[PDB]
């Protein structure tokens, strides 16, 4: 660190870095694109996979073939290698993958609340918990549609309890919507990541300030693009906006009080590529729109991040990536079973 | 009706594409919508109709002004959830026509 | 203002027309739908669908073709006109014309 790396991280994470790149090497290719997309068939998208890393696993079950077998295996081999990769790591990769879990967590913790509302079990919401957030804990259960032991058992097991802490209290749970609560609780979650990746600076920190700062500015302009429709506040908007963003000195409140579309494209238009990602965005019948250009994006941005080595963003980024290549598998057998041709070409190409 | 069920069939399959469109841009949202039914907005009532001395039932769709999911995924995207919005309640009005 | 659009079929459908506005809980908190998947009993989605004939709050029904096939025989038995059933295509079922109640009612003015 200080400028000096090299001297901690490959002493203690050389070979954690060659398993998240030897899983890199198995991502699929523009050839395996070109291949998989001649398939007409999900017989023949098994046969064609069977190529790759994955296969022989698709074999030995599910005689009939939909969407869903196809959905939740990418999903179980992708949280079995993760799982798999995670506990051989050490500490300062120990905090990094906590946050992966956590950052499912949110979700999970937004499906186990709306239980007692409607008065409901654990043991039938524990089968849609996201895999990767299932958290493993006792007392999460027999929760007896009561919301003040829920906010306890959420205060005594789950490590978010430190931002519900002060950003939740019950009155807000059982008054305010699900939708704002979860909002804040993400903002107030990449916060602590954005100053837990900076208490340790170095090589990480320059790899992973842009990843960070890019995903609060796409929070904040899906959310003002998003609040135009509703009802809601213009106060509220201001607040749901986080803390991190490049506009937060200036032009985030221009973003919260402009109420036009033409408003946000003018605010959005004084910094150079993103004037080229909305200008990208025609958003007519026949072009892609303004969150395929932020996924794009996003993808750039990682791919930059794999070009370093010397960091723990490559113990991130291929995370992101991997699920990206999972829904576009998904996409693929989507358009095999509606039969329609002229959307095929509309999948992300990494790599 | 034959017509009508024939056209159903149609404006079903492109429906249906763009419910999977969607759910491929937001991820696996389903099961919150699920849980989060509270109360309907989609209604109709029954009025009668005499042809040559002979009755038979009409329905008819009202629009009563409320919604439940009117900002469901607002960190993420909604924009073509909003057009499967758009979508399935026309669908509603030919079903319901069709009925 | 009052009566509501019962729906019985797989995810997708019932994930579409949740968001098209139907959809209620009455003051006993009993839904005016039912999910199926694979382990979905035959016994229960014919009990519920007699509960839901026996319900006076719904007036329109829609099944998918297979759900339709698989308790033919109820649908066929069923011989009134206010409780209104239709039929929907399905993503692995492409709908076909010559599979309907209604048109037995009419059998062979096709």
């Amino acid at each position: 660190m200080s400028f000096f790396p090299e001297l901690y991280f490959n002493v203690d994470n050389g070979y954690l870095e060659g398993l998240v790149r030897g899983l890199k090497a198995g991502v699929l290719s523009q050839a395996d694109y070109l291949n998989l997309v001649q398939c007409e068939t999900l017989e023949d998208l098994k046969l064609h996979l069977q190529s790759t890393d994955y296969g022989n696993f698709l074999a030995n079950e599910a005689s009939p073939l939909t969407v869903s077998v196809i959905d939740d295996k990418l999903k179980e081999k992708m949280v079995v290698e993760f799982r798999h990769m995670r506990n051989h790591a050490y500490e300062p990769l120990a905090s990094f993958l906590d946050f992966i879990t956590y950052s499912y967590m949110i979700d999970n913790v937004i499906l186990l609340i709306t239980g007692t509302l409607h008065q409901r079990s654990i043991a039938e919401l524990v089968p849609k918990c996201h895999p990767l957030g299932s958290f493993e804990q006792m007392e999460a259960v027999n929760i007896a549609q009561t919301p003040a032991e829920l906010y306890n058992a959420i205060l005594v097991d789950t490590p978010l309890a430190a931002f519900f802490q002060d950003c939740i209290s019950e009155q807000d749970l059982d008054e305010m919507n699900i939708e704002i609560i979860r909002n804040t609780l993400y903002k107030a979650y990449l916060e602590s990541f954005y100053k837990f990746c900076t208490l340790l600076g170095g090589t990480t920190a320059d790899a992973m300030c842009p990843i960070l700062e890019f995903e609060a500015d796409r929070r904040a302009f899906i959310i003002t693009i998003n609040s135009f429709g509703t009802e809601l506040s213009k106060e509220d908007r201001a607040k749901l906006f986080p803390h991190c963003g490049r506009l937060y000195p200036e032009g985030l409140a221009q973003l919260a009080r402009a109420d036009d579309y033409e408003q946000v494209k003018n605010v959005a238009d004084y910094y150079p590529e993103y004037k080229l990602l909305f200008e990208g965005a025609g958003s007519n019948p026949g072009d892609k729109t303004l969150e395929d250009r932020f996924f794009e994006h996003e993808v750039k941005l990682n791919k930059l991040a794999f070009l370093n080595q010397f960091h723990f963003g490559v113990f991130y980024a291929f995370v992101k990536l991997k699920e990206q290549e999972c829904r576009n598998i998904v996409w693929i057998a989507e358009c095999i079973a509606q039969r329609h041709r002229a959307k095929i070409d509309n999948y992300i190409p990494i790599f | 009706i034959i017509e009508t069920k024939m056209l159903m069939g149609e404006v079903m399959r492109e429906a249906a594409f763009s419910l999977a469109e969607a759910k491929f841009t937001a991820g696996d949202f389903s099961t919150t919508v699920i849980q989060n039914v509270n109360k309907a907005q989609v209604k109709i009532r029954a009025k009668k109709d005499n042809v040559a001395g002979v009755t038979l039932p009409v329905f008819e769709h009202y629009h009563e002004g409320t919604d439940s999911y009117e900002l469901t995924g607002l960190a993420r995207g909604g924009e073509q959830l909003a057009k499967l919005k758009r979508n399935y309640a026309k669908a509603v009005e030919l079903l319901v026509e069709l009925a | 203002r009052g009566k509501l659009i019962a729906v019985i079929g797989d995810e997708d459908t019932v994930t579409g027309f949740l968001l098209g506005g139907i959809g209620e809980l009455n003051k006993n908190r009993h839904p005016n739908f039912l999910v199926v998947e694979k382990d979905t009993t035959i016994n229960e989605i014919e009990d519920t669908f007699r509960q839901f004939l026996n319900r006076d709050d719904i007036g329109i029904i829609l099944i998918n073709q297979y759900i339709a096939e698989m308790v033919r025989h109820a649908l066929d038995a069923h011989q009134r006109s206010i409780p209104a059933v239709l039929e929907i295509p399905s993503k692995e079922h492409p709908y076909d014309a010559a599979k309907d109640s209604i048109l037995r009612r009419a059998k062979g003015m096709f």
